[PDB]
């Protein structure tokens, strides 16, 4: 059935699985006309689809010409994340096709249901994790390509640099959730612990800073500290 | 008028003749039921004073053959038989008749309740849902199971309903995925009314005869199955006009007749909850709206 606490490991063993992430999908910004009624302008989005094993991330770029003369746009939006993630696994050979998709929010299993009828064998399964993958777009170089895009279009990404040349596929999940929680969280205070040395770059091919490994310890500690920090900031603790 | 005769009774049971039922002790002169209504189905049905568990029943017309009922003491329960020698029937009847031993059906004259459940219902189409084709008459009961519920496991004894499934192939055609889910006026048109049905009658059939099934039976599988016809319809933007106006008669008897304490567990809170109030019908069906809010506020 569901994702949780209890079954976390199964997200590392060898059966291929996706996450789908549809926050990003439908993005506005709400504003007043000359007359004084109010008024939403869309601006571009993305399907934020992560192989959590391999750190694959199927970036599905939504440009605002798909919106155009549509109506109930934030219903609408959960069918075409469905109908891209069902194009983006026919496109995939057999054997890479995956064997579970988990939705992040519960809304999204019925349009991904009827769109992967096709794929009987696919299990679709939501989830009790409260993932923080909404601040995906909080990541420079992926808000980048979403905004600069002209027309509908897939980047390709691995959200895990290189790590896991150096840890397992549990470590660098924890890692990233870590660190997208901290994003989320605070996303300013988040960016200056990132990016404050500035001896240490972020590669052009990667996403994030090429710290050593004591390097992410520290930072990691100091993730925490921010969380726990708003966290009173926020609940005065 | 037509007479079911009854051999004997010799275990107490609860006898049910469409909306009506009565009780017959154990080895009471109980010798059938007279002045059957001629042109409708019928019903009759048995819960014994022991073991309440089990309701059955048997689905008939007088009107393809002669039929009587006879306890069993091997298998345990009344039987219906026909009665092949025309002859002999008649005597029979005519004997039991002259010593007044049989109950009358019922029937009021201002009364169109069992005509307005069974509208559509046509024998034919019993013996095609519940398959036996030896027998004229078809025999139900509280535990029989659906195909449906079958796929999710004697294929003999089962209730052979037309499967609805509102995420399946049939009901969702591919490039209308959002448009055939949200609205499901393809999959009752075009799959269900012209495939399948051919036309609204045969729809109507099968809804009263689920919901029949539901009541007299407690089944289960046939409860399922009137809601899930309701929902097909109060689902779909695009329904014709004379087959609302009737779905919203036929529910309006369906729910006046049911037992007031049954509808805790044969009424569905989300079917009738969205149908009157959610779906695209929500303001086509007035009178079972008015009898749903006044009989079951509750549910609601
Ligand atoms: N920079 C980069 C680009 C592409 C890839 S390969 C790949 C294939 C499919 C989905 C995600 N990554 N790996 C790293």
């Amino acid at each position: 059935g569901a994702m949780n606490s209890s079954n976390y490991a199964e997200l590392f063993n060898n059966d291929i699985k996706l996450f789908v992430d549809d926050t990003n999908v439908y993005r506005v910004t709400v504003h007043k006309t000359f007359e004084g009624n109010v008024a939403t302008k869309a601006i571009n989005g993305c399907i934020f689809t992560l192989n959590p094993k391999t750190g694959h991330l199927f970036l599905k770029i939504i440009h605002t010409s798909v919106w155009a003369g549509q109506k109930r746009l934030s219903q609408l939006a959960k069918w075409k994340t469905a109908e891209e993630v069902s194009a983006l696994v026919r496109s995939l050979p057999k054997e890479e096709q995956p064997k579970q998709i988990i939705v992040t929010r519960k809304a999204m299993l019925d349009p991904l249901e009827v769109h992967m009828l096709d794929f009987p064998n696919i299990a679709i399964r939501p989830t009790e994790l409260r993932l923080p993958f909404s601040a995906a777009m909080s990541i420079d170089k992926l808000s980048d390509v979403v905004m600069k895009a002209t027309e509908p279009q897939m980047v390709l990404f691995n959200i895990y640099d290189d790590w896991l040349d150096r840890i397992s596929s549990y470590t660098a999940f924890s890692r990233l959730t870590l660190l997208l929680r901290a994003l989320k969280t605070n996303e300013e205070s988040a960016k200056m612990i990132l990016l404050s040395d500035p001896t240490i770059t972020i590669k052009s091919y990667h996403l994030w800073p090429s710290f050593t490994d004591e390097q992410w310890i520290t930072i990691e500690s100091q993730m925490r500290d921010l969380i726990l920090t708003e966290y009173g900031r926020k609940y005065n603790v | 008028m037509n007479t079911v005769p009854f051999t004997s009774a010799p275990i107490e049971v609860t006898i049910g003749i469409d909306q009506y039922s009565f009780n017959v002790k154990e080895n009471q002169p109980f010798h059938g039921i007279k002045d059957i209504p001629i042109g409708h189905v019928h019903v009759i049905h048995f819960q014994h004073a022991d073991n309440s568990s089990m309701r059955y029943g048997y689905w008939f017309d007088c009107r393809m053959g002669n039929f009587y009922i006879q306890y069993d003491p091997k298998d345990g329960l009344y039987k219906m038989m026909e009665e092949r020698d025309g002859a002999k029937f008649e005597n029979i009847v005519h004997n039991f008749k002259e010593r007044q031993m049989m109950v009358s059906y019922p029937k009021i004259d201002e009364d169109d309740t069992w005509y307005n459940l069974t509208e559509f219902v046509q024998m034919d189409k019993i013996r095609k849902i519940v398959r036996k084709d030896e027998n004229q008459f078809s025999y139900v009961d509280s535990s029989m199971t659906t195909v449906q519920e079958n796929e999710l496991s004697d294929p003999a004894h089962s209730l052979n309903y037309t499967v609805i499934n509102f995420k399946s192939r049939e009901a969702i055609r591919p490039g209308h995925e959002m448009e055939d889910f949200l609205d499901k006026s393809y999959y009752l048109n075009t799959v269900m009314l012209q495939g399948i049905f051919k036309n609204s009658s045969n729809y109507f059939g099968e809804l009263q005869f689920a919901f029949l099934n539901a009541m007299f039976f407690g089944n289960y599988g046939s409860s399922l199955q009137w809601h899930a016809m309701i929902e097909l319809i109060c689902s779909s933007a695009t329904v014709p006009k004379h087959m609302l106006d009737k779905l919203d008669e036929i529910l309006y008897y369906q729910i006046k007749t049911l037992p007031e304490q049954y509808s805790d567990i044969l009424l569905n809170e989300r079917v009738w909850n969205i149908c009157l109030y959610s779906s695209f019908q929500k303001n086509s069906l007035h009178n079972t709206e008015k009898i749903m809010e006044n009989k079951y506020p509750e549910l609601l």
